RNA sequence: AGACAACACUGACUAGGAUAGCUGGUUUUCUGCGAAACCUAUAAUAGUAGGCAAUUUAAGUAACAUCUUAGUAGGUACAGAACUUAAUCUCAGACAAGAUGUAGAUUUUCAUACCUAGGUAUGAAAUGCAUUUUUUUUUGUAUACAUCGGGGGAUCGUGAAGAUUUUAUCGGUGAGUAUGUAGACUCGGAAUGACAAAGAUGAAUCUUGAAUAAUCAGACAUAGAAUGAUAAGGUUGUAUGUCAAAAGGGAAACAGCCCAGAACAAGAGUUAAGGUUCCAAAAUUAUUAUUAAGUGAAAUAAAGAAAGUUUUUAUAUAAGUCGACAAGAAGAUGGGCUUGGAAGCAGCCAUAAUUUAAAGAUCUCGUAACAGAGCACUUGUUAAAUCUUAAAAGCAU
RNA sequence: UAAAUUGAAAAAAAAUUUGGUUUCAGAGGAACCCCCGGUUAAUGGCGGCCUUAGCGUGAGGGUCCUAAGGUAGCGAAAUGC
RNA sequence: UAACUGUGCAGAUACAGUUUACCUCUAGUUAGACGAGAAGACCCUAUGCAGCUUUACUGUUACUAAUUAUUGAAUACGAUU
RNA sequence: AAAUUAGAUGUAAAAAAAAAAUCUUAUGAGGGCGGAUCCGCUUCUAAUAUUUUUUUGUAGUUAUUAUUAUAAUAAUAAUCAUGUUUAUUACUUAAAAAGCUUAAUGGCUUAAUCUUGCCUUACUGUUUGAUUAACAACAAAUCUUACAGUCGCGUAAGCGGGGCAUAGGAUCACAAGAUACAAAAAGGAAAGAUCUUGGAUUUUUGGAAAAGCUACGCUAGGGAUAACAGGCUAAUUUGCGCAAGAGUGUACAAAAUGAGUGCGCGGUUUGGCACCUCGAUGUCGGCUUGACUAAUCCUCAUGGAUGCAGAAACUAUGUAGGGUACGACUGUUCGUCGAUUAAAAAGUUACAUGAGCUGGGUUAAAUACGUCGUGAGACAGUAUGGUU
RNA sequence: GGCUGAGUAGCUCAAAGUAGAGCAUACCGUUCAAAACGGUAAUGAAUGUGUUCGAUCCACAGCUCAGCCACCA
């Protein structure tokens, strides 16, 4: 399969979910692992289609284009989204399949960049990317620290300091 | 045990939620013991502790 | 024409004889207690029965509720990637020895020619860099002997055949204490809730005997889900409460929200939620900042823009920051290619240099193409003694 | 079940016959029906697919099925979405 | 027995806030009082009705068929055997 | 590619001895002390476990090497072996899977699997305690206990009242056996009663032998429930805006133009929900008479426009004072079309207004066509007529 | 919008242990030549994926589809 289309069967339906919320301190997923650059949903968690992913690499394509780049997807289009007529009524068991997503939490990132090109370059294709998701979406780079929640663990900032229940 | 693995009380006492380490390493039993305070597993070296359950 | 048969006809009038699990109604007072809209069954779903369970007042209590201490059952949140699921990333291979070659230095050891045990000669070896080595015609050690096909290209080649090598191409296989993903993954793992034991406390709240009901259209708030469209004052479960059957104070008005449970009066009584300039009981009460928009002040409109303003963190400055103004901004050289023409400036390739106070084989205009005007950049003048620039955050537009 | 016979004749039934009582049972044996035929101004029913003289059109040629495949006529009609 | 906005069994003369209006008739007019009239014919419900329909269930008849009885003979022809 | 067979983990098998400490146990010393075997405190002893603990010993046998005088000593190597080497025995070999009567889940490998021997307890009667008092009642159910009777297997202990577990409907009537209960005067019998057992899409499976139309319809009821409008909601729309900028524009993103998208407003469409009204909220168009909104068709002021010469027009910002007509077609709203005009734009108000009018449409009784139905009849199929 | 039934040789049609029989086509022979005729041959189970010892066959999802229902206001 793909990153877009996985193996699984679209007979079998599965329930509407909800994304990760993390609330013990885990910062899974909220860094830079394999690029230089990511690009960083810092709103809200959502689920993300695989169409409003199709077009955000292409539009990272059509910035980047004749320029040397390699692009990772850290999301994976695997919770099938089944639909029900808006025409029809309440009732009659659960709808037909409509189109594969993915569930995305706070503050973790969608895109990851490698390339020989300059960062502001880097920056316009991930902004661009950003105005054709839905949410909100930031610039980061490889090296800073994690995220919890939605505070960044910087300036010696540790996840026991925040559990810990004194902090005026 | 029943013949659905049921597990019923063969005499009077108290429930024990156990693991028997010596006679199978990784298994968990149901004991009965007639003092309250008894510790299962009982050592392999102890008397076996049995009422008589009779009246004269 | 279901037309007419004397107010009536898909079957008149009149006397006699019905039912209605449906709708409506059911009349004095005081006093005590006080539900439910759930489960199971039903030709049953707006009905009914049996339970849970409301009431009466007798007998019991090692009753019931709650906390404390000790113990038990069970796997949720969370967290994690073990097993399973989706996708992605990395890797798929190393050393020692031996062997196979070369330029040497010409010393030492050894084998030969000797010579007379050294030297004299001829070879090897030692020493330095290459070379061969994960299945090879190279053994050993350490490891998963650690990878199989399509296809592309290249070098051979046969009468068509195919054969043998390569790839940063597709799929598959192996390794990873790599990254992510979770209703039918849980190795790890709460709080809560549940069960029972003793003790203590408390408002009899518990059980049983006897006697005997109503209810079985529920609603909303909060949390967390399924469903819908991550819509509904939606529908269906779970947890808690209120309403229902609960008045009073607050939320302008208010079944469900925040407080608080109305037997009757008195009091500048004491307080909860909530509030204290006036309507309207009580502060125009003190302290420090922000806003200039009536923003806002008891129902937050979004992304986003911007010499609005404040703070903080950096940073520039009499070595003249910032702004303006004056001049310069070269040369090899119309780079090469392309093109009718391409001279920095259509497009392609290159863009180590040189000389300068500085000057990209060129950032925005201009030319058919040159020319020409600006910029990066460089010098000078004017001039600031808390006064440069940028970011973040707070409140505003 | 009563009587008689027979049997048993041990603590004894049981079997046969007749009376009364109460059941099972069907060679043959009507119509409708089965079978054969007739009747549409009786109730009623009156079809598909490929192929082509060039593109085209389809006279023509292939086949499947039916009791029969809508004939003459009419036809965006009081009937055509 | 006013108007507006909001509220609320979800469309207010009557509640909240604000605004406006001296008391009382006459003739016009019909926007509202979810105006009046008829316990909605539509829709749904009731193990409620009525008429009609049929290869619904269970029945009665017209009608058809056989036979005891009223009711006796004679040849046959023939079959059971 | 796919047939059979043989394989696919490692370890151990001469043998220990001793000192103290930390617990935990004891139907050990009938321990001691308070209240023999009851209970909380208690020393001692014993046993298991735990310390990485203090260590000591690690031989013998066979053989090799070295020293010493064939033997002795030291070191090194091998060593389960008195036993048919096909050795044998103990322990170990992830998870999944296979198997265990059928789906799925859990469980079993130390048996609930498999092989073999003997068997048929897949027994009769009664009965215990449970399923936090089975299924949130009752009933049909499930597991388990004991006594008596008499059978199997096993050396024995003991096991056995079907199957690894969780999915097979009563009564009545009917039929076959047993019990010896009662026998409507009496002796019998019949018909009954108790015990055991069989034959069920009693599948609406706590268990009726059961097809339709009504527009000629009736009664009792329901906003407990649809159609109209309101309310909530905003997927969607025939309603719009903002952000970003692929691309078009001979050049040049933003004069015009704006893919696929993102963030929103709005309440005008089709829906969703079923909150108000079924002891009654009349409904599509037309006429009459308004009121309001502004997202602007005309008129007025005005910015931008290699693409503003002028003129006309495009786009945008102000702005709702006035106007937005006539006719043919259709029941039509809408829409098409003719011909004028400065222009012949829209929307909200119960899709404003039927106690103001109209009644052409929709939606009653009549009738016909086509289609459907065996038929009565039905039809977002079409017609003529129909108390406002 | 919502269900149902179908798909095999070039063209027709038949059929969980099979793929058959026609027509067409091809080769040859008959005729002066062609057709007809005669003789002798070659032609298939859609699209995957499951079930089963084995699938034209059973199950499931697509493509092609045709047919039916879209009723009361
Ligand atoms: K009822
Ligand atoms: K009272
Ligand atoms: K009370
Ligand atoms: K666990
Ligand atoms: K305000
Ligand atoms: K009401
Ligand atoms: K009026
Ligand atoms: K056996
Ligand atoms: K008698
Ligand atoms: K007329
Ligand atoms: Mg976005
Ligand atoms: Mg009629
Ligand atoms: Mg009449
Ligand atoms: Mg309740
Ligand atoms: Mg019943
Ligand atoms: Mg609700
Ligand atoms: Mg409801
Ligand atoms: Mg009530
Ligand atoms: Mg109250
Ligand atoms: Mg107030
Ligand atoms: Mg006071
Ligand atoms: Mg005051
Ligand atoms: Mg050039
Ligand atoms: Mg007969
Ligand atoms: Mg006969
Ligand atoms: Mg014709
Ligand atoms: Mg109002
Ligand atoms: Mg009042
Ligand atoms: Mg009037
Ligand atoms: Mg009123
Ligand atoms: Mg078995
Ligand atoms: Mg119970
Ligand atoms: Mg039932
Ligand atoms: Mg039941
Ligand atoms: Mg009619
Ligand atoms: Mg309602
Ligand atoms: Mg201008
Ligand atoms: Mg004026
Ligand atoms: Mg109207
Ligand atoms: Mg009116």
């Amino acid at each position: 399969g793909s990153w877009l289309e996985p193996n699984l069967n679209r007979k079998k339906k599965m329930m509407k979910g909800r994304p990760r919320v993390p609330t013990g301190g885990s910062t899974k997923g909220t860094t830079v692992v394999w690029g230089d650059y990511g690009l960083r949903m810092r709103d809200h968690h959502r689920r993300i289609s695989a169409q409003q992913l199709k077009l955000a690499e292409d539009t990272i394509k059509q910035r980047l284009r004749g320029q040397k780049y390699r692009l990772y997807k850290r999301v994976a289009c695997n919770v099938g989204v089944y639909v029900s007529g808006n025409e029809m009524r309440m009732g009659k068991g659960k709808g037909s399949f409509d189109h594969w997503a993915t569930r995305v939490a706070v503050n973790q990132i969608i895109f990851e960049i490698r390339g020989q090109l300059h960062e502001q370059v880097i920056r316009d294709a991930f902004r661009l990317a950003g105005h054709k998701l839905p949410g909100l979406y930031e610039f980061v780079k490889k090296g800073d620290p994690p995220v919890v929640g939605i505070t960044k663990l910087e300036d010696g900032l540790t996840v026991e300091d925040l559990k810990n229940p004194r902090k005026k | 045990m029943g013949r659905d693995h049921t597990i019923h009380a063969a005499v009077a006492g108290y429930v024990k939620y156990y693991r028997d380490p010596q006679l199978h390493p990784d298994r968990q039993y149901i004991g009965v013991v007639f003092n309250r305070n008894d510790k299962l597993p009982y050592p392999k070296d102890a008397p076996r502790k049995r009422k008589l359950g009779l009246v004269a």
